[PDB]
RNA sequence: CGCGGGGUUAAGGUGCCGGAGUGGACGCUCAUCAGACACCACAAAAGGCGUUAGUACAUCUUGACAGCAGGACGGUGGCCAUGGAAGUCGGAAUCCGCUAAGGACUGUGUAACAACUCACCUGCCGAAUGUACUAGCCCUGAAAAUGGAUGGCGCUCAAGCGU
RNA sequence: GGGAUGGCUUGUGGCGGCCAAGCGUUCAUAGCGACGUCGCUUUGAUCCUUCGAUGUCGGCUCUUCCUAUCAUACCGAAGCAGAAUUCGGUAAGCGUUGGAUUGUUCACCCACUAAUAGGGAACGUGAGCUGGGUUUAGACCGUCGUGAGACAGGUUAGUUUUACCCUACUGAUGAACUCGUCGCAAUGGUAAUUCAGCUUAGUACGAGAGGAACCGCUGAUUCAGAUAAUUGGUUUUU
């Protein structure tokens, strides 16, 4: 068969001659079979169906509502702008989070265990949070290397938020100014929740008043990277 | 269709996984080595393995080098190890010889080298109308 | 042969549904915080990897079994560009492939990173930002999921024509027999109606003649007026007569 | 009563009536009747009506209520 | 809340006798005699005026008021059933094969039996022994058509159910396959 | 932990246990259900196994490969001398059996 | 399901000591926890709750007004 | 011992760490043009730049192909291309003319063949031996990555029978 | 809290194991592993055409809610678009007449019409209903892996729940 | 000389903004806020970017359990023509296999197959047999140290050796009731499984290519219970 073939034999034959009967009988069930999927379904299935109604429920209530109510740009742009996708857009020098929990060096930094013997060598400590190493990181000599920041812990790029703006860019990390946990945490470059890092700004195009081109300013990270995968931050503006 | 053929009574397979037969046919090949027999069922640690008139895969390890490289279906049509015909008589051929088709059960070959069991022609028609004798 | 055997494409919604609840319900759910922080690592590992592959294999059948545009005859190649616009086609099957791609990259840095989680919550929250971070690629692909769907429905319901066979093709202003002579002719189904445009595809049959086979094909009407105000359905036939190698039987109505 | 037949309602643009319908009526009723010099009373029964509409067209120096 | 009195009335003609004994009731017609054991709803039956019967429920709760109006239903369809009678009527379509329907009589159980052959080609014969007091006929106004009928309503529709039901395509697209037979009319013998 | 490759439990459970039987006469458990309608029949006899021999069978046995062809079986001969009927014994029915 | 044929591995309402004692740990640290977080909330709460009124079907609501009509005139006058 | 982690009040949080001229801007794209490649010298320390002002662009037949995917479906959404309320009526066409579309056929059916033959002239086979994924291992290339990870000087050794074989761009 | 006898209680209990009530009054609840020592989590402003008690708003002999019998029209195939598109593939408008009332249309349907249907109106009928919330009790609201646990039997106008 | 988190967990990311039914507030109009939504995270490509063992897994041999079902049985939906399937439901009765690879997180490849589903009973320390984490004493090589020696490490060789006890389990006897024959059956156990071929039929269905099923018949896989006429094996028939 080819093309509409279906819709062809519908056309030629029609249907089973009982199919609008048992339709409209399946259809009139159907409130007595929802009640009983209700108070009968177990477990992730029922969770899952009754999140499922609760959002039907909530999208027929403002339908209806609309429906009641059928008889009754924010910023000011250019032309030009108009019909775009435009954001939102929404001394004390205190940063957004000013204090947060704080990381014991037992939680930190993990005991690397050395030597082939039943007792075994415990001076190596490898760090278990997100780190960043800068540019033209050579690794320290094995012998040498107290201190072990893995490779795929290390982040070269932070999903930072321009309060401002209501714009979020993906920019490259300078520096880390200040861990709040620990100066060595600073030193080692961890990325936590409240670290204060240095971002290149030159994606978000900042011109200081005398004319210069700011590229690099200060961004608090505000999540949990090493839970998340991933490098979260505010610009402090 | 797999090549497992249906009809066939219960015989004793003599040819496990790993065994080398000899090639009955022109097609190059001059040895067969098992690796997998059709329609095996599952058990623990048991060998599949074959009889007359089964189809197996095989790899060739003497012949022309173009057929080295490939996985052959094969059907077996000789065998030493002795089994029982519904007649009664127990029978053994002095070889393990096969013959190599393809999935459809037509021959690669032209032609058949020595005897060919009577499960095996009966099984497999081009191979009953290539086999010379029939025992 | 034809393209019936293209599986069926799902929405977002019912791809996230599948994926998941073959990562809930073909592995184990239980793991303990009292237990090793390897089998942990282990199972949230396995989790991660599990959806991922199951990812990959959906999008790969998918991709692997739509046509490949610039491998097809020329004839198909246009039919197929006439039916569905080439471009959507192809961006279509692109953000598909990209996807997958995206979801594998996903899974090997969560992976990465489960090597070095210390805790079960931690491996917990990195399993659940790996899946739902592949949930929303997912969630992107709304549309290019819709339009693949109804166009292997229609693929699946394309006639099968060969290039490259003895042929006669059958055109013609409308309503001037096309239909007509085809169904005299041959066994296809093609339907005969006094209005225009009543046949708005490609229809094929077949007849025996000295012992070989001949097939026939009927095409919608063309108009008389260039090409750039032609609509689809006079394109398909334009498009048989341009690329078809056939004996053109021109029907007129005199 | 938790077990009851779900109430549909209805996605269209017409409303139900009402009291003001009825106040209406009565209204242009009685506004109607001095203008007038007879006042017929008409049965139509177990009958289509459409044809009223008709009735009404021709006799448009009429008034006609249907209520 | 409890319902102090709660009543339902049936009429019957003139031609029924009704005797109701220990919530068991039979009622007999011109077209034979039904019977029917309610003992499982709790229902006083009564005499209130010649001709109808008066059922009640004494501080019921809502489903046993309710339940009465089921009785109601059920002891007038036996009346109709002595009366008039029930009759459904069945078609059966197919598309390439004739179905065959034979209807006979078994005279070891009273009952009537259809076979049904050639269903979509089908080598199997599919046999439906028929309820006690169904009748069977190959209608002949009509084509390709079966008529059933008798006393009880439920004995002949539960009947032309197991007709329906055992006529089922499976594993086809029902779209495409339209074979099978099926209750086409309701009603009333008489 | 979970058994990594699966196989059946080695012999059949229905059979247990395995110890020797406790008469040497085997044992009718259930004879045919009984019909009324039926003549009267015995169910049951009694022999003493001899041996084996081979026979050659002419088969019939449409749809088979050997069909209208002969075919070799093992058969078991049991000596039986005839029985000589010495009792009647009654059964009656108990809630007990 | 085939609960009747075939139950499964029955749920024990039997409790035990350690879950008893950690159900009435959690329930008293939340009970102060309530407390704390009742201490320091932020959301504005009214000086004088809304009164629910009278009900409609009490039978002398009506005389129940003009009593109150009648008491307030009484009340303004005194005063 | 769980720390007291606190970010202190100041100023400095909320000025630019980094600022740049124009005229330095300038100065450093015309390096940046000039700049060639020598093999005997060695970069020792990377002056911190903000090199996405700097670099050249992209070419514009990268960046307009870069963009050709979005911006057919923003001209055309799936919804309205293909399907039951699809709007598309004219399809998009390479030829204008039946002339055109004529020998456009003869060069479609061409290049068709010419594939074709290409492909051609480019019972199952057996699997690759596991000998031959030697060299591939993730274990192996943890190491490879740990010793690049660790050396300043990589000495990328060749054999003289065969450079360019051996060499692992 | 010395060794004994008699009497009375506390917490807790009185269907049997088990001493003491199948004790009394008014209700509620039926669970496909109810509940009986719960408060915590699962868990949400959660999902129930389970069952009662209420609160607010609204319709109602000028006839409410449900049905049945009928009407559901005219400018008009409104504009643009489309091969075709007439309320019902789309984009945007969405007004007037006749009105008792009837959308520039809620769905089925046609290639497009037709045809059917809904919103709304009239006739028959006949007395109370409708919506949304609240509070009780009940069901669901996630479970592994030997066979078992309100302590056990068992208990359904309780031997469960509240006073 | 002492010593050896847990009614946890499961399927749907984080950060920032907006909207928002509602909660509150209505001498302040703030503060919470489900449902959502928006921004950061290749025209079917590239194949010249594999990113760190402190945490250790194994294999036989055998039994049982869970269901979160891969296959088999039944059912609901889908342009599901047919064939082949896809998604979902009830269901654990019954199965779920050889093999290659130790320059190595041994995990992946190949094949057969109806299918090659996932777990627990250890790993919330732990005497069955035997390989890797793995490590007493002998020895080189690398790194560190002036050295004894230690380790970033790599290699080689290397002693635990019950059972006759009680219980459990598998079988075997048995006092008391005279000895014996024939029986009953409470209770415990329980068993079959899957594929193929012939016919239906080149039929239904289909433009074509292709292409079923019910009844009927015959074999085979896995499992189970027996048996020794035949054929093989076994020989102290010395
Ligand atoms: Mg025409």
């Amino acid at each position: 068969p080819q093309n509409e073939y279906i819709e062809r034999h519908r056309k030629l034959h029609g249907r089973r001659l009982d199919a609008e009967e048992r339709a409209r009988k399946k259809a009139a069930r159907e409130g007595h079979k929802n009640s009983e999927n209700a108070q009968n379904l177990r477990g992730l299935r029922a969770k899952l169906y009754a999140k499922q109604r609760h959002a039907q429920k909530i999208q027929m209530r403002k339908a209806i509502k609309q429906h009641e109510e059928r008889n009754v740009p924010s910023d000011p742009i250019p032309s030009y702008l108009l019909d775009r996708a435009n954001p939102t857009t929404a001394a004390r020098f205190s940063v957004p989070i000013p204090k947060v929990r704080g990381i014991s060096e037992e939680e930190m930094f993990k005991v690397v265990k050395t030597g082939k013997k039943t007792h075994k060598k415990g001076w190596k400590r490898i760090v278990t949070k997100p780190t960043f190493v800068g540019p033209d990181f050579t690794r320290r000599p094995v012998k040498y290397e107290r201190f072990i920041r893995p490779m795929g812990l290390r982040y070269k790029k932070a999903n930072v938020t321009h309060p401002t703006l209501n714009v979020t860019v993906q920019l490259p990390i300078l520096s880390v100014k200040k861990n709040p946990s620990n100066p060595l945490y600073t030193q080692l470059g961890v990325l936590t929740k409240g670290t204060i890092i240095e971002v290149n700004v030159s994606d978000l195009g900042i011109v200081t008043a005398s004319g210069k081109i700011a590229w690099g300013r200060y961004a608090q990270i505000t999540n949990n990277p090493e839970n998340d995968g991933c490098v979260n931050a505010v610009l402090l503006v | 269709k797999r090549g497992a053929p249906g009809g066939k009574l219960k015989m004793t397979l003599g040819l496990p996984v790993g065994a080398i037969m000899n090639c009955a046919d022109n097609s190059g090949a001059r040895n067969l080595y098992i690796i997998a027999v059709k329609g095996a069922g599952a058990r623990l640690n048991r060998l599949p393995a074959g009889g007359v008139g089964d189809m197996v895969m095989a790899t060739v390890k003497k012949g022309k080098p173009e057929l080295r490289k490939k996985v052959h279906p094969a059907v077996i049509v000789r065998q030493a190890k002795p089994w029982k015909r519904f007649d009664g008589v127990f029978l053994y051929f002095e070889d393990n010889a096969g013959v190599i088709v393809n999935p459809k059960g037509e021959m690669k070959g032209s032609a058949i080298t020595g005897p060919v069991g009577k499960e095996a022609a009966e099984l497999w028609p081009r191979i009953a109308s290539n086999a010379g004798v029939v025992m | 042969t034809g393209w019936k055997d293209i599986p069926p494409v799902p929405t977002a919604q019912e791809f996230i549904d599948i994926v998941l609840s073959r990562t809930q319900r073909r592995l184990p759910t239980q793991i303990r915080p009292g237990f090793k922080i390897s089998r942990i690592r282990a199972f949230y590992t396995r989790k991660v990897k599990f959806t991922q592959e199951t990812c990959s294999e959906k999008f790969g059948a998918i991709i692997s079994s739509f046509p490949v545009l610039s491998d097809q005859h020329p004839f198909h190649r246009d039919l197929m560009n006439i039916l569905y616009d080439a471009d959507h086609f192809k961006v279509a099957l692109g953000q598909i492939s990209t996807a997958k791609n995206l979801i594998e990259t996903i899974s090997r840095d969560y992976v990465r990173l489960l090597k070095y989680a210390q805790s079960l919550y931690q491996c917990k929250q990195l399993k659940r930002a790996a899946l739902g971070r592949m949930a929303t690629l997912i969630k992107r692909l709304k549309d290019p999921l819709i339009y693949l769907d109804q166009v292997r429905q229609h693929l699946a319901r394309l006639p099968d024509i060969n290039p490259t066979t003895r042929t006669l093709l059958v055109a013609g202003f409308p309503n001037v027999g096309k239909s007509s002579f085809v169904r005299s002719v041959t066994r296809a189904d093609t339907p005969v109606e006094p209005y225009a445009f009543t046949t708005k595809s490609l229809f094929v049959g077949h007849l025996d003649y000295k012992y070989l086979r001949y097939q026939v094909i009927d095409t919608p009407g063309i108009l008389d007026h260039p090409l750039e105000e032609m609509n689809t359905i006079e394109m398909q036939s334009v498009t048989a007569l341009a690329h078809l190698r056939a004996a053109v039987l021109y029907f007129m109505d005199i | 009563p938790k077990s009851k037949r779900a109430r549909v309602y209805h996605l269209t643009q017409v409303n139900k009536k009402g009291r003001e319908a009825k106040e209406r009526l009565f209204s242009n009723i009685r506004e109607t009747i001095p203008k007038y010099q007879h006042c017929f009373v008409f049965s139509v029964d177990n009958m289509r009506n459409n044809y009223l509409k008709d009735v009404r067209h021709e006799l448009n120096d009429c008034r006609i209520f249907f209520g | 809340m409890r319902y102090i009195h709660s009543e339902e009335t049936i009429p019957v003609p003139e031609n029924v006798k009704v005797s109701i004994k220990s919530r068991l009731v039979t009622v007999e017609g011109p077209r034979g005699k039904l019977q029917k054991d309610l003992s499982h709803i709790a229902v006083n039956f009564s005499v209130v005026k010649k001709g109808v019967i008066g059922l009640e429920i004494h501080h019921g709760s809502r489903k046993d008021v309710a339940a009465l109006r089921t009785v109601r239903t059920i002891i007038n369809n036996m009346i109709i059933g002595v009366t008039k009678g029930f009759k459904y009527k069945m078609r059966y379509v197919y598309a390439h094969f004739p179905i065959n329907v034979n209807v006979e009589k078994n005279a070891e159980t009273g009952c009537y039996e259809v076979e049904i052959r050639n269903f979509i080609g089908e080598k199997i014969v599919r046999k439906v022994v028929m309820a006690p007091g169904v009748e069977v006929e190959i209608s002949k106004a009509q084509k390709d058509e079966l008529i059933l009928s008798g006393n009880s309503l439920e004995a002949v529709s539960q009947s032309a159910a197991d007709i329906q039901q055992i006529c089922k395509v499976r594993n086809k697209d029902i779209r495409k396959f339209l074979d099978g037979i099926y209750v086409s009319e309701k009603g009333n013998i008489v | 932990s979970h058994r990594k490759y699966e196989a059946p439990r080695h012999g059949s459970l229905a059979f247990l246990p395995r110890k020797r039987a406790a008469r040497h006469r085997g044992r009718v458990k259930s004879f045919p259900k009984d019909d009324p309608k039926k003549p009267v029949h015995l169910t049951a006899a009694m022999g003493y196994k001899a041996g084996m021999t081979t026979i050659v069978r002419d088969l019939d046995r449409p749809g088979a490969k050997a069909h209208k062809k002969e075919v070799v079986e093992a058969v078991t001969i049991i000596d039986c001398p005839p029985m000589v009927v010495v009792g009647l014994v009654g059964y009656i029915e108990t809630p007990r059996g | 399901a085939g609960t009747i044929n075939k139950p499964k591995k029955p749920t024990s309402k039997r409790k035990t000591t350690r879950l008893r004692a950690k159900i009435s740990k959690r329930a008293a640290e939340k009970k102060r926890k309530e407390r704390k977080l009742a201490r320091k909330n932020p959301e504005w709460r009214s000086k004088l709750k809304k009164d629910p009124g009278i009900p409609n079907l009490f039978p002398y609501k009506e005389r129940l007004l003009q009593q109150i009509e009648e008491e307030r005139i009484r009340r303004k006058e005194e005063l | 011992e769980v720390p007291k982690a606190v970010i202190e009040p100041n100023r400095k949080w909320f000025t630019n760490t980094r600022v740049i001229s124009q005229d330095t801007l300038q100065s450093f794209r015309e390096a940046m043009a000039e700049k060639q490649k020598d093999p005997y010298t060695v970069l020792l320390k990377s002056n911190k730049l903000p090199m996405s002002l700097i670099r050249d662009g992209p070419k514009l037949e990268d960046g307009l192909k870069k963009h050709q995917a979005k911006m057919t479906i923003e001209r055309e959404p799936f919804s309205e291309t293909f399907g039951p309320k699809a709007q598309r009526k004219r399809p998009k066409l390479s030829f204008n003319t039946v002339d055109e579309l004529a020998g456009y056929s003869e060069q479609s059916l061409d290049s068709y063949h010419a594939r074709l033959e290409e492909k051609k002239l480019l019972s199952v086979a057996t699997a690759k031996e596991a000998i031959f994924n030697k060299g591939t291992s993730k274990r192996i290339w943890n190491e490879l990555y740990k010793v690049i990870d660790s050396s300043d000087v990589i000495l990328h050794v060749l054999d003289a029978r065969d450079p360019l074989g051996t060499r692992c761009r």
